[PDB]
């Protein structure tokens, strides 16, 4: 229960494959990066973040 | 609680 709804994200570190879906790790605002997790496209709703970090990469 | 900027955790 505490794990469902949606967290603030602060940061979109890397991007993985994982059994043909990309996961991202994400840094979480509040949070540590001992937090990061990787998550599935499908949990996602920071479209700017991941901008961002695809840019960054080039 | 967020409206954007956001995402579901795996863990739940």
């Amino acid at each position: 229960l505490y794990f469902q709804g949606e967290f603030v994200v602060e940061k979109v570190l890397d991007r993985r494959v994982v059994n043909g879906k990309v996961e991202y790790f994400l840094k979480w605002k509040g949070f540590t990066d001992a937090d990061n997790t990787w998550e599935p496209e499908e949990n996602l709703d920071c479209p700017e973040l991941i901008e961002a970090f695809l840019n960054s990469q080039k | 609680y967020p409206v954007k900027k956001k995402a579901r955790k795996s863990a739940g």
